[PDB]
RNA sequence: UUGUGCGCCGAUAAUGUAGCGGGGCUCAAGCACACCGCCGAAGCCGCGGCAGCCAACGUGUUGGCUGGGUAGGGGAGCGUCCUGCAUCCGGUGAAGCCGCCGAGUGAUCGAGUGGUGGAGGGUGUGGGAGUGAGAAUGCAGGCAUGAGUAGCGAUUAGGCAAGU
RNA sequence: GGGGAUAAGCUCCGUGCGUCGAGAGGGAAACAGCCCAGAUCGCCGGCUAAGGCCCCUAAGCGUGUGCUAAGUGGAAAAGGAU
RNA sequence: UCAAACUCCGUGAUAGCUGGUUCUCCCCGAAAUGCAUUUAGGUGCAGCGUCGCAUGUUUCUUGCCGGAGGUAGAGCUACUGG
RNA sequence: GGAGGGGAGUGAAAGAGUACCUGAAACCGUGCGCUUACAAUCCGUCAGAGCCCUCGACGUGUCGUGGGGUGAUGGCGUGCCU
């Protein structure tokens, strides 16, 4: 099926709006000294580290 | 010599598009559909300012209405006895008084019930 | 006190001092001008017999003469290709009471 | 120009209305006229300047003729087949003051405004009202002979 | 029994009251006959503005009628460009573009101004037009809706460690 | 008036008949052709036409004499009916 | 791409057919009828519009007067038919 | 990492940076003011409460021959062209 007609700015935008990223929570960890922010998925694999942190 | 249209065209056009602020959607934004709204604001306009007398001279009808109620008499047997005492006084300023000055208005409702005949319904 | 005053067809409440937009009247600005009156509410007492009204009268000064808002008509009808643009200012007068 | 009522001028008091032996369109009627405003000089359509309208002794109301076996409340679900029809009868004995809410909805404009003015009608069954704090007026339907 | 004013069965389809516009009305808000008011249009009147025809007297004022309108007929004008002639403005800032404040009965105007801009314009009177677009499933360029959606092109399949 | 089945929101003619076409405004709920009435512009003035005055909705739950019990009013026939 | 290929040229082929045709205001303002037609959706003339010139109420309405019908109605041993 | 940019300079001007005179409309953002989640909207027009801004006068906020922006709410309202 095809569009009948053209979406209004209104409608358009509104459901425009819909898509979007959602910020991820980060807590702090305390790596070599120096304290940064890691999300708390990663909390454990910082402390041992095995992520990379720039 | 060759003329281009620019000029002649924008003119017209700029008109059009600042006659056609605070529209919604596309009758604010592109002329084509600004000028037919245009046309049909234009022509409303001519219909509403014939139709705002008669809408104003209905709300003093039941302001006065109303007022004449509250002192125990119809608006039709007031009117006709204003008419038969002679006041001249329009239903602008009939409801003015209605709403501003209630004595004055009591007073003019004392005088229509004086003048108007014992009998309303006999045929004279 | 104040007063119902008649003029250019139409009547205006008006007491002394008030400003009030009247239809065109060939007067200079400045002069005064006097008009009837269809009722008196001075105080309580209400004058609306028709010898007193025509015993007395309103007294105003012209202010300027002024026009109104500029009003724009575009007649159209469909599927027809008719149009009629016009424009219409009317003239009009300011008056400033006087007195009773 | 002609007034306007401003925020603070909107002023409303109570009226209660007794039903026993009433005609329904009459009471319902001079509701309509009192929660619309229109009795007041100040009148104006754009206001609510209604007032509030209390209503006692719903189930003695009035109603002529055979209406009250023969007059159907209809609603529909919207579902096939979802048209329920009650008489006047077990209306009333059901729910009382339905019969009288919906005689007095129908007779105001079903605008928004309307809506809004459905807010200030309280209708009861029993002789009594809990709205005592608020010091009602009561109300007699007159005619005011011309 | 005779005629009448109202009534009664006759009367009866398939989405949902549905054959008063709704609520509701016989305590008629129904019907018939009389009587009195009012509401009610861009109709008529009141005040003011404009125009066409005609009349009067004047060296343009007054007055009377008229002024919906497609096909179409006639008359009068706005804006753009290039030019003869005459004048005026411009690096102390033209055109163009974006605003404010206004103006005309209309096309429209602002030798009124604020910003941007950097080299040509205005006015009067004539001459000539590639002189005015909203639509031709119109053409060229740019960009929207669908939409951050379908898809990311077979029938074998990738994983780990290290390095850059 | 003709044709058709005097059926068609059928068709063909006549009418110093009307309206729409080319016609706005009010009424008939909406509703080119029905009714009132032909819009030069403005007014927050008045009187009315058709149509209306219980509320929606402006103006009469108007006055007087009677009828209606059928919600007749607010669809229809032969015919039937203390 | 085939009930007669493709390209350029005649060529801006021709279509009683379809679509489109751009700024404003003032005054007036229709027709959808008749005849003819290889004619019916086209066209020619006539009728109705507008502009100019000429002519003046000749136009129009009402009253009165002078006229011809063979309609409605009615009638029939007044005729012809049923 | 580059691309790109911020300082510093050249230039009369970088609102002339080899994506470069003037830089419109469509289209896409950011900030501020009003409004919007009980509401059936040819999306406007006429009344219109409230809020914000602005021009004058008088006091300390309140009107006015005021002007603007947004507008809850009510009445009316069947896009344009052929």
């Amino acid at each position: 099926a095809v569009p009948k007609r053209r979406m209004s700015r209104a409608n358009t935008r509104s459901r425009r709006a819909q898509w979007k990223a959602e910020a991820p929570g980060l807590v702090t960890v305390s790596v070599a000294g120096q304290q940064r922010k890691v999300p708390r998925r990663l909390l454990k694999a910082a402390r041992l580290g095995l992520v990379d942190l720039d | 010599a060759r003329v281009k249209r620019a000029l002649n065209a924008q003119k017209k056009r700029r008109t059009v598009l600042k006659a056609s602020k605070g529209y919604r959607g596309q009758r604010s934004r592109l002329y084509r559909k600004a000028k037919e709204q245009q046309l049909h604001s234009l022509t409303y306009a001519y219909r509403d300012r014939r139709a705002r007398k008669g809408e104003f001279r209905k709300l003093w009808i039941s302001r006065i209405n109303a007022a004449a109620r509250a002192n125990d008499i119809t608006y039709n047997r007031l009117i006709q006895g204003l008419k038969a005492a002679g006041v001249e006084v329009d239903r602008k300023n009939l409801a003015e008084l209605a709403v501003s000055d209630p004595a004055a208005f009591t007073a003019l409702v004392d005088v229509a019930r004086a003048a108007l005949p014992e009998d309303v319904n006999a045929p004279s | 006190t104040y007063a119902i005053v008649k003029t250019g067809g139409k009547q205006y409440k008006v007491a002394a001092g008030d400003v009030v937009k009247v239809e065109k009247l060939d007067s200079e600005p400045g002069a005064s001008v006097s008009l009837p009156v269809a009722l008196v509410v001075d105080g309580a007492n209400v004058t609306s017999k028709a010898d007193d009204l025509a015993k007395v009268a309103v007294t105003a000064e012209v202010l300027e003469h002024t026009k109104g808002p500029k009003i724009r008509i575009h007649k159209f009808k469909n599927k027809t290709g008719y149009h009629k643009r016009q424009g219409h200012r009317q003239q009009l007068t300011v008056l400033k009471v006087t007195g009773i | 120009p002609t007034y306007t009522p401003k925020a603070g001028d909107t002023t409303r008091s109570w009226y209660v209305i007794d039903a026993s032996d009433v005609v329904l369109g009459r009471l319902a009627s001079a509701a309509a006229t009192l929660l619309r405003g229109k009795h007041k000089p100040t009148f104006t359509p754009n206001v609510d300047g209604g007032d509030f309208v209390i209503v006692i002794n719903a189930d003695k109301i009035a109603v002529s003729g055979d209406k009250l076996t023969k007059k159907f409340a209809y609603r529909h679900s919207g579902y096939p087949g979802g048209l329920r029809k009650r008489t006047i009868g077990e209306l009333l004995e059901k729910h009382p003051t339905r019969v009288v809410e919906n005689a007095i909805i129908g007779m105001l404009p079903h605008n928004k405004l309307g809506r809004q003015i459905q807010k200030k009608l309280k209708v009861y069954a029993g002789p009594d009202h809990p709205h005592a704090a608020q010091q009602p007026i009561p109300f007699e339907i007159k005619q005011v002979a011309q």
